[PDB]
């Protein structure tokens, strides 16, 4: 049976090593799509996620010097069009897009068996050289994600509401 | 078995390591595609034109020849501001001094190391492993000399300045 | 004449039985059939739902109830593929 969800049976495409394990898969979406691919998919998505969340607190907490002239009021999602206009968005599109194309060569070797998913081996400062500290940090880095996705639509919903940007929605 | 420019994809089987300049950097496998001699020789052809392009273009706004229409310093203008007759009579040159540099080969026919044309009338290349450490050194200043020109002709469309005029005058105070 | 080439993957659906084998729903061969027949309702429901929403076509549209409304072609395939995993038993 299922851990997060003692009604429903365990999935079969979940196993107990792939990390964030709680079981939890109630419409078998697991069964339909490859396994790996999906979770080089969460865990992009995570890491997007955590960056897009720790920006939005960034910035109701501070500007780089020269962005207030060009965008005075746009808190969250407004900035994007304004900078649209300039080559800020272009800019990163297109480095990002650079990275992606290589993200997308290390997804085709990790389909076919040989790369592990989220690996891209991106480890300079000394922080998992244990292996058992290392899978403390990979479900770290996976809760955390989570929390992020959910946090990172919270914020972005609550802007469509009021506009406020989050961490001034919370003062007011 | 991992590439060293990029530690997650595996090495391209084809580099071992052997050529000058083999940091297993061919992620696109370019190399099972096309034979590896081809590609080196027009990797050093390509970065010899975009060093002379360089070195010509920096030269041009700082030093150009007396004459009426040779004072265009930016480069890609003096494109236009120069006689058509001149610079054509310089691409047929380039295709005379071609074929008989490698000796009148194909794709197939030029493979003799390549890019070995044998154009060294000096003799700076004595010592056989200092003219290996020579040719790590043609082909990195090469390569910087590709992106490098590239960057400045681009820089010569969105500025229309030319390279040391660019720098010295960027607008901090706009986009 | 000569060998004729078929993509890796491919696999034998000739079937003489009732239903076919659950192969030849590719990616959703894991799938049940409960899940088929309530995908299948569900998808029908909301795809006629967003075609009626829109059946007055005007000029500016609102873009999710078109994309909705592909929904359901989609139930007849899923309902076909319920049909299928019940009689083999998924
Ligand atoms: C999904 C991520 C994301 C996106 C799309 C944006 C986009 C933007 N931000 Mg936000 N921001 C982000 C993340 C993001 N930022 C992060 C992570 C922080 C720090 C916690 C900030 C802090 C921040 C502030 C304070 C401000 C912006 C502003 C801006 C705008 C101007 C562009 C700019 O200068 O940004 C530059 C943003 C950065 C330099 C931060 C990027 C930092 C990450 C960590 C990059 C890391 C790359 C990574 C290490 C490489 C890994 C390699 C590996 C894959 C091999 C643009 C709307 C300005 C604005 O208009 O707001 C009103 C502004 O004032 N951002
Ligand atoms: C995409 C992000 C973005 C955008 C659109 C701008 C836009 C601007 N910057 Mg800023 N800047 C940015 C990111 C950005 N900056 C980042 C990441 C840095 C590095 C920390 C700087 C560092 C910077 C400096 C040091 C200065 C500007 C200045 C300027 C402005 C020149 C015209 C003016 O206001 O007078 C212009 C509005 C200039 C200005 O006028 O600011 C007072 C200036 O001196 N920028
Ligand atoms: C490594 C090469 C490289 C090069 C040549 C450029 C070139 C450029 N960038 Mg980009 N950029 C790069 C890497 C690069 N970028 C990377 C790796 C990032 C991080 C993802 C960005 C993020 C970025 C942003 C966010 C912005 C630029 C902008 C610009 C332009 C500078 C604006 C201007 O008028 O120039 C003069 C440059 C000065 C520094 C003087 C002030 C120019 C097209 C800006 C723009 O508005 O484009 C027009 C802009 O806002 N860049
Ligand atoms: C809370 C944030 C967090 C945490 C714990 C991790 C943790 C991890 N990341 Mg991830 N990562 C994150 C955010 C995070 N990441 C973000 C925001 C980005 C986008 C810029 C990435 C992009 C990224 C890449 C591209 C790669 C990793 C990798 C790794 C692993 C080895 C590096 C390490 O120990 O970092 C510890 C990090 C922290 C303590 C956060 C500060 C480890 C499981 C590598 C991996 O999976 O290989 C094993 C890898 O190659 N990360
Ligand atoms: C990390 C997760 C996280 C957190 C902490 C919050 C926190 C918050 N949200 Mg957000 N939200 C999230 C995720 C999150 N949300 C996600 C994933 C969505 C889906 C898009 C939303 C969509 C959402 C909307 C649409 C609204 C909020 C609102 C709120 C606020 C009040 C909710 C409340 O107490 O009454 C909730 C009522 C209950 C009965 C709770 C039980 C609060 C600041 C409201 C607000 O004030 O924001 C402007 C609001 O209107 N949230
Ligand atoms: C891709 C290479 C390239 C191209 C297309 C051009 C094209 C042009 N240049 Mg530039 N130039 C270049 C390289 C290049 N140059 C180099 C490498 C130099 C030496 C630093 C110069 C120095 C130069 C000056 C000083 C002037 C031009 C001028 C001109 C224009 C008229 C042609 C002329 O009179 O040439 C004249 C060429 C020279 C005086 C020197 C060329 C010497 C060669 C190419 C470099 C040494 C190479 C080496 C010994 C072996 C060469 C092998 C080769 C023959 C296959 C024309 C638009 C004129 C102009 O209108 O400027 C606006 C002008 O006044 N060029
Ligand atoms: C065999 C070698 C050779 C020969 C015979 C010529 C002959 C000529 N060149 Mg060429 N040239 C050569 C090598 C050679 N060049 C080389 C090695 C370079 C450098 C790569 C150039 C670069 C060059 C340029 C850039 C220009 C010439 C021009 C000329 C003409 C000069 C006389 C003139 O102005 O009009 C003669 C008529 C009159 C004086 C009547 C008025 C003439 C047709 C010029 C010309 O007129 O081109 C059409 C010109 O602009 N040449
Ligand atoms: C940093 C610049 C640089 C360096 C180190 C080299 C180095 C080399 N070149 Mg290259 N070359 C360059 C720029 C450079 N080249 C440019 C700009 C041109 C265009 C005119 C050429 C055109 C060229 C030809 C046409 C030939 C070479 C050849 C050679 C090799 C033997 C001679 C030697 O030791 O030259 C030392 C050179 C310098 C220190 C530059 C001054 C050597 C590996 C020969 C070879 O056999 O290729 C392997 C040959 O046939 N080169
Ligand atoms: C070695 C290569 C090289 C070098 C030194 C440069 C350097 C420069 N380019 Mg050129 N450029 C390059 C490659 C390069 N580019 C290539 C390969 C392209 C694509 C064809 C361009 C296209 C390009 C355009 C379209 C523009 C520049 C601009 C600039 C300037 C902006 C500074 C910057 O990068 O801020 C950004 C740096 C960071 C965010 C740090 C990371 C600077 C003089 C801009 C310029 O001249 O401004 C007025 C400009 O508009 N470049
Ligand atoms: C559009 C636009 C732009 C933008 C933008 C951006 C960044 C848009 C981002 C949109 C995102 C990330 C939306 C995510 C929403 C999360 C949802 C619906 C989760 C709900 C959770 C549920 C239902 C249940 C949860 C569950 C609960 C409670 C119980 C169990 C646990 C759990 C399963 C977690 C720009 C920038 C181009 C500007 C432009 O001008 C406008």
């Amino acid at each position: 049976m299922s851990e997060s969800v003692p009604f429903l049976k365990k999935p079969e495409a979940l196993d107990s090593s792939m990390a964030g394990y709680a079981g939890f898969d109630p419409l078998g979406l697991s069964s339909i799509a490859d396994i790996k691919f999906l979770q080089e998919s969460e865990i992009k998505h995570c890491r997007i996620a955590m960056l897009a969340a720790a920006g939005s607190i960034a910035q109701d907490i501070f500007t780089f010097p020269g962005v207030s002239k060009v965008v005075g009021t746009a808190k969250m999602t407004g900035v994007h069009d304004v900078l649209v206009k300039q080559g800020a968005m272009g800019q990163i599109l297109l480095w990002t897009s650079f990275l992606e194309v290589f993200g997308t060569i290390a997804l085709l070797e990790t389909l076919d068996g040989k790369r592990a998913p989220g690996d891209f081996k991106f480890d300079p400062l000394g922080f998992s050289k244990n292996a058992e500290t290392a899978k403390r940090y990979q479900l770290s880095e996976i809760k955390n994600g989570r929390l992020a996705m959910l946090a990172t639509g919270g914020m972005v919903h609550g802007y469509f509401i009021t506009g406020k940007g989050p961490l001034e929605l919370l003062t007011n | 078995d991992m590439s060293a420019s990029v530690p997650f994809l595996p090495r391209p089987a084809a580099l071992d390591g052997s050529m000058v300049g083999d940091v297993g950097f061919d992620p696109l496998g370019f190399t099972t595609k096309y034979d590896i001699k081809w590609l080196r020789e027009s990797e050093l052809k390509h970065g010899r034109v975009c060093m002379l392009a360089s070195l010509g273009c920096i030269v041009q706004e700082i030093v150009h020849l007396p004459f009426e229409a040779t004072s265009n310093p930016v480069a890609s203008e003096a494109f236009f501001q120069v006689p058509a007759g001149g610079l054509w009579q310089i691409f047929a040159g380039i295709g005379i001094v071609e074929h008989f540099s490698n000796n009148f080969k194909m794709s197939g026919s030029t493979m003799r190391a390549p890019g070995n044309l044998g154009f060294d009338p000096l003799n700076f290349g004595k010592n056989p492993s200092a003219r290996a450490r020579y040719e790590l050194a043609e082909i990195k200043n090469g390569r910087l000399a590709m992106l490098g020109f590239g960057g400045m002709i681009h820089g010569c469309f969105i500025t229309g300045k030319g390279p040391i005029g660019a720098l010295t005058s960027m607008d901090w105070h706009q986009s | 004449f000569s060998p004729v080439p078929s993509p890796e993957g491919t696999k034998e659906t000739y079937w003489e039985t009732k239903a076919p084998s659950s192969d030849v729903l590719g990616i959703g061969a894991g799938v049940s059939s409960g899940n088929f027949a309530a995908a299948s309702v569900f998808a029908a429901l909301v795809g006629g739902y967003c075609t009626g929403q829109v059946i007055p076509l005007t000029v500016e549209p609102n873009p999710l109830f078109l994309a909705g409304s592909f929904l359901l072609p989609y139930s007849w395939a899923l309902h076909v593929a319920a049909w299928i995993q019940k009689n083999n038993g998924k």
